[PDB]
C-alpha cells in the first residue's frame, strides 16, 4: 500500500498473514523473486529492500538512485535485477555479487514500466516521456526505442513463455501489442474509459487482463 | 541575558547624558518586569504608557543616595507597580555594598513601588531592608553629577533633575 | 519557504507573508490620525 | 514530505503555472473559492479541474474532493501552500480548495487543457 | 542662505526615507536597532513608531 | 515563487503611491522648489479663469489657453512616445523572441499525412516551422508524408492545431512525446520513393522508428 507496510495474504484468509514493516515512504512496487524466497520492495525512499520468507529480515537495502525507486524487475534466472528509479535512471544490480552492472540511461521522465525478457538478453524500460527503450544485456546498449503511445507508459510486460509480443499500456486509454522483437502494434486495445494503470499477460498467452482508471477490468480473449 | 535599560538624565534643563542600568532578572524578576513595564509601557491606565518616563529624583543626599522615580506624587510618596499596588521583596541575596546599584526604595516590608534609589556608596544598613533591582553598567558620571547636585530642605534638589527619555537597551 | 515581496522588492519568509502585506501598506495617515 | 496525504501535490515548476492560471481564471470570472464551492461545481458538472492545498488543518475537510473528482471525472491536483493559493484566488484569506469552471467561448481553453494534461501526468 | 540648504537637506532626507525598504518583522527591526545602537523603545513608542524610527535612522545613516 | 496581491491590495498600493507623489508636489510648492501650479484651463474653462482678461485681449487669451492645452498634450504625447521607445528595441527582438524555454526537453510530434501533393501546404508548414523556431523534417513517399517537428511546448501546441484544424487524405499524429536532445536540423524537404531510402535517412539521426510506425499505420489502415 502507500503507507509503507507490506501485507502477505493467502488464498483462503481475508486477513493478511504477515505484516512486513520497516518502510515509511510510499511502497511503489513489490515483486517476489522467481525462486520464491526473496521479495523486492521498491519505495519512494530512494532505496530498495529485500525480504525473505524463512528470515523476514532486511537482506539488502541497496540505495544508489537519486530519486525513489518506482519499479523493480528481476531476471528470469534470478541472477540480476533491474531496478528503475524516478530520476530517469535504471541500475541492473547483481543478486549474487551485490554491484551495479548496467546503467539504463537515456530516458527523460520517470520510468514506470520495466520487465526483463524471458529469453535472458533483452530488457524493456518504459518511461513517462511517451517512449519505451528496449536494450540488450549482451550488446550492452539500447537496441531500439518504441514510441508506443503519447502518454506516460505505466505498463510494460512481455509474454512469460517466450516473449514474442510486448504489451505497452499508457495513460492514453489504449494498449498496444508491439511484438517484443517485432515491436508492431499488431492490435490496439481500445475501449478503456480511463488511463490504463496496470496490465498483465497470462501464463499460457491466451488472455490479457488490463486494469484501467475507470475501476473496471478488461480481458483480451481470442475469437 | 539580563535586560538592560537606559535613562537620559536632564538636570536643570541640561542633558547630562544617558545612564545604562541593567536589571538583574535572575535575582529579581519582579523588579525587572516592573522596570521593563515602566520603561516603555503598552497600556497601564485607560490605554496610557504610564511609567518612569518624565519622572524626577525627589531626594539627593550627596555620597549617600539618589532616590526618586515617583511618577504618582513626584515627591517620593507615590507607590505604583505592575502588580496593581505594592509588592513584596524578591530576595535579600543582593547587597548595596557597591556604588551604582539601583534598589527599590520603600517605606518598609512589602512596600516597594516605582521609587528607585541609586546608592552613591556602600550602605551596610540598607542590606536586607530593600532589594537591589539592578546595577549601573554605564553612565556612572551622570549619576555622580546628579548625586552631587545642590539639595535644599529634606534633601530636595533646588534644580529640576528629571528623566527626559527612558527605554530598554 | 521564501517569497518575493510585491510591495517592497525583497525576499521574506513565507510564514510572515500575511503580516508583511498587512503592515507593509499601513497608511501613515492612520498613524497621524 | 510534510504531508503524505498530498498525493496530488505538484512540484515547484508546476505550481507556478497552476497559480498563474488560477489568477487568470479569476480575472475572467471563472474561479470558485472554498471547498464548498468546489463541491458544488463538481456536483453541477461545471468544473474542469480542482486545485487544493496540502496544509489544511485536518486535511480531511478537502479529502472528499478527490473522491468526488474521480466520481465526476474531473482532474485534481494538490499544492503545498494554502496562503499562495488564496493569493492566486485574489483573496487575502487562505484558500484550501479552488475550482475552475467551464465557460462557453472562453479564451483560457488551451491553457485549461495544458494544465489538465499536466495534472493527469502527475497522477500515477 | 544656509536655511534653504538645510530645508532642502531635510526634504531630500524625507524623499530618501520614502524609498527605503524596511522589514516589517518586529523581531528583525529590534535586531537591527540593537545592531545600530539606538534604543528599542523611546517614550512608550509602538511597533509602527519603532518602524518609523528605524526608517529615519537608516535615512540619516 | 511569486505572490499575487489582491485587487483591494492593489487599490491600496496605488492610492498610497499617488498620495505620496501628491504630497511630494505639495511640499515642493510649499518650500518654493517648484512654482505654484497654474489653473488648468480648457476652452469651456476659458471664461471662468481668464474671463476678465478675455474681453480686453480675447485672441491673446485664446492663444495662451491653447498653448497651455498643447503643452499639456505635448507632455502626454512625449511621455507615451518616450515609453514607446522601449518597444523600439524590445520588439521583434525582446517581445517576440521567446523560444518557449526549450532547454531540458524538446516536444516531438510526428504526423502522417496521406496526400501532401500541394506545395502551398508545405510552404505554410515551412513558414510555421521557421516562424515558431521549431526544428524538424518532412519525408515524402507513396501516399506517406511523415512530418516530424521537434520544438518547444507552445510551438508544438501551435503546430498540432495548425496541421489538424487549420490545414486539410487525413492527418493523424502518430507519436507525440519528448526527447533528451535534438536529432533533426533545420526545416528541409526530402522525397524518397523507396521505403529503404527514407529508413536509411531516418536512421542517420536515430529516429528510424518514425518510418516504421508510419508504415505500420498505413498497413493497419489498408488491412481493415
Amino acid at each position: 500500500a502507500a503507507d509503507g507496510s507490506v501485507k502477505l495474504w493467502s488464498l483462503d484468509s481475508d486477513e493478511p498473514v504477515a505484516d512486513i514493516e520497516g518502510h515509511t515512504v510510499r511502497v511503489a512496487r513489490v515483486m517476489w523473486h522467481p525462486s520464491g524466497r526473496f521479495l523486492g520492495t521498491t519505495c519512494y525512499d530512494r532505496s530498495w529492500r529485500l525480504w525473505d520468507l524463512e528470515a523476514q529480515e532486511e537482506i539488502l537495502h541497496q540505495e544508489g538512485h537519486s530519486m525513489g525507486v518506482y519499479d523493480i524487475a528481476f531476471h528470469q534466472d534470478g541472477s540480476l535485477a533491474g531496478t528503475g528509479g524516478l530520476d530517469a535512471f535504471g541500475r541492473v544490480w547483481d543478486l549474487r555479487t551485490g554491484r551495479c552492472i548496467m546503467f539504463l540511461e537515456g530516458h527523460l521522465k520517470e520510468i514506470y514500466g520495466i520487465n526483463f525478457s524471458p529469453n535472458g538478453y533483452h530488457i524493456a524500460t518504459g518511461s513517462g516521456d511517451n517512449t519505451c527503450k528496449v536494450w540488450d544485456l549482451r550488446q550492452r546498449r539500447c537496441v531500439y526505442t518504441i514510441p508506443a503511445h503519447q502518454n506516460l507508459v505505466t505498463g510494460v510486460k512481455f509474454e512469460p513463455i517466450h516473449g514474442n509480443f510486448l504489451l505497452t499500456g499508457a495513460y492514453d486509454n489504449t494498449a498496444k501489442i508491439w511484438t517484443h522483437p517485432g515491436w508492431s502494434p499488431l492490435k490496439t486495445l481500445a475501449g478503456h474509459e480511463g488511463k490504463v494503470m496496470g496490465l498483465d499477460i497470462s501464463s499460457d498467452g491466451q488472455l490479457i487482463a488490463t486494469c484501467s482508471y475507470d475501476r473496471t477490468f478488461k480481458l483480451w480473449m481470442a475469437e | 541575558v539580563n535586560p538592560v535599560v537606559f535613562f537620559d538624565v536632564s538636570i536643570g534643563g541640561q542633558e547630562v547624558g544617558r545612564m545604562k542600568i541593567e536589571l538583574f532578572a535572575d535575582v529579581v524578576p519582579k523588579t525587572a518586569e516592573n522596570f521593563r513595564q515602566f520603561c516603555t509601557g503598552e497600556f497601564r491606565k485607560d490605554g496610557v504608557p504610564i511609567g518612569y518616563k518624565g519622572s524626577t529624583f525627589h531626594r539627593v543626599i550627596k555620597d549617600f543616595m539618589i532616590q526618586g522615580g515617583d511618577f504618582v506624587n513626584g515627591d517620593g510618596t507615590g507607590v505604583a507597580s505592575i502588580y496593581r499596588g505594592p509588592f513584596a521583596d524578591e530576595n535579600f541575596k543582593l547587597r548595596h555594598s557597591a556604588p551604582g546599584l539601583l534598589s527599590m526604595a520603600n517605606s518598609g516590608p512589602s512596600t516597594n513601588g516605582c521609587q528607585f534609589f541609586i546608592t552613591c556608596s556602600k550602605c551596610d544598613w540598607l542590606d536586607g531592608k530593600h532589594v537591589v533591582f539592578g546595577k549601573i553598567i554605564d553612565g556612572l558620571l551622570v549619576m555622580r553629577k546628579i548625586e552631587n547636585v545642590p539639595t535644599g530642605p529634606n534633601n530636595k534638589p533646588k534644580l529640576p533633575v528629571v528623566i527626559s527619555q527612558c527605554g530598554e537597551m | 519557504e521564501y517569497l518575493v515581496s510585491p510591495i517592497t522588492g525583497e525576499k521574506i519568509p513565507a510564514s510572515k507573508m500575511q503580516e508583511h502585506m498587512r503592515i507593509g501598506l499601513l497608511d501613515p495617515r492612520w498613524l497621524e490620525q | 514530505d510534510v504531508n503524505p496525504k498530498a498525493y496530488p501535490l505538484a512540484d515547484a515548476h508546476l505550481t507556478k503555472k497552476l497559480l498563474d492560471l488560477v489568477q487568470q481564471s479569476c480575472n475572467y470570472k471563472q474561479l470558485r473559492k472554498g471547498a464548498n464551492e468546489a463541491t458544488k461545481t463538481l456536483n453541477r458538472g461545471i468544473s474542469e479541474f480542482i486545485v487544493m492545498a496540502a496544509d489544511a488543518e485536518p486535511l480531511e475537510i478537502i479529502l472528499h474532493l478527490p473522491l468526488l473528482c474521480e466520481d465526476k471525472n474531473v482532474p485534481y491536483v494538490f499544492v503545498r501552500s494554502k496562503q499562495a493559493l488564496g493569493r492566486a484566488c485574489g483573496v487575502s484569506r487562505p484558500v484550501i480548495a479552488c475550482s475552475v469552471t467551464i465557460k462557453e467561448g472562453s479564451q483560457l481553453k488551451q491553457q485549461i487543457q495544458s494544465i489538465q494534461q499536466s495534472i493527469e501526468r502527475l497522477l500515477v | 542662505s544656509e536655511r534653504q540648504a538645510e530645508v532642502l537637506a531635510e526634504f531630500e532626507r524625507r524623499k530618501r526615507a520614502r524609498q527605503i525598504n524596511v522589514s516589517t518583522d518586529d523581531s528583525e527591526v529590534k535586531a537591527c536597532l540593537r545592531a545600530l545602537g539606538e534604543p528599542i523603545t523611546l517614550f512608550g513608542e509602538g511597533p509602527a513608531e519603532r518602524r518609523e524610527r528605524l526608517r529615519n535612522i537608516l535615512s540619516v545613516v | 515563487l511569486g505572490v499575487y496581491l489582491t485587487k483591494k491590495e492593489q487599490k491600496k498600493l496605488r492610492r498610497q503611491t499617488r498620495r505620496e507623489a501628491q504630497k511630494e508636489l505639495q511640499e515642493k510648492v510649499r518650500l518654493g522648489l517648484m512654482p505654484p501650479p497654474e489653473p488648468k484651463v480648457r476652452i469651456s474653462n476659458l471664461m471662468r479663469v481668464l474671463g476678465t482678461e478675455a474681453v480686453q485681449d480675447p485672441t491673446k487669451v485664446e492663444a495662451h489657453v491653447r498653448a497651455q492645452m498643447a503643452k499639456r498634450q505635448k507632455a502626454h504625447e512625449e511621455a507615451n512616445a518616450a515609453r514607446k521607445l522601449t518597444a523600439e528595441q524590445r520588439k521583434v527582438k525582446k517581445i517576440k523572441k521567446l523560444k518557449e524555454d526549450i532547454s531540458q526537453g524538446v516536444h516531438i510530434s510526428v504526423y502522417r499525412v496521406r496526400n501532401l501533393s500541394n506545395p502551398a501546404k508545405k510552404f505554410k508548414i515551412e513558414a510555421n516551422a521557421g516562424q515558431l523556431y521549431l526544428t524538424g523534417v518532412v519525408v515524402l513517399h507513396k501516399d506517406v508524408n511523415v512530418v516530424v517537428v521537434e520544438g518547444g511546448p507552445k510551438a508544438q501546441k501551435k503546430f498540432k492545431r495548425l496541421m489538424l484544424h487549420r490545414i486539410k487524405n487525413k492527418c493523424v499524429l502518430v507519436w507525440e512525446g519528448t526527447a533528451k536532445d535534438r536529432s533533426f536540423g533545420e526545416m528541409k524537404f526530402k522525397q524518397c520513393p523507396t521505403e529503404n531510402m527514407a529508413r536509411e535517412h531516418f536512421k542517420k539521426h536515430g529516429a528510424e522508428h518514425y518510418w516504421d510506425l508510419a508504415l505500420s499505420e498505413s498497413v493497419l489502415e489498408s488491412t481493415d
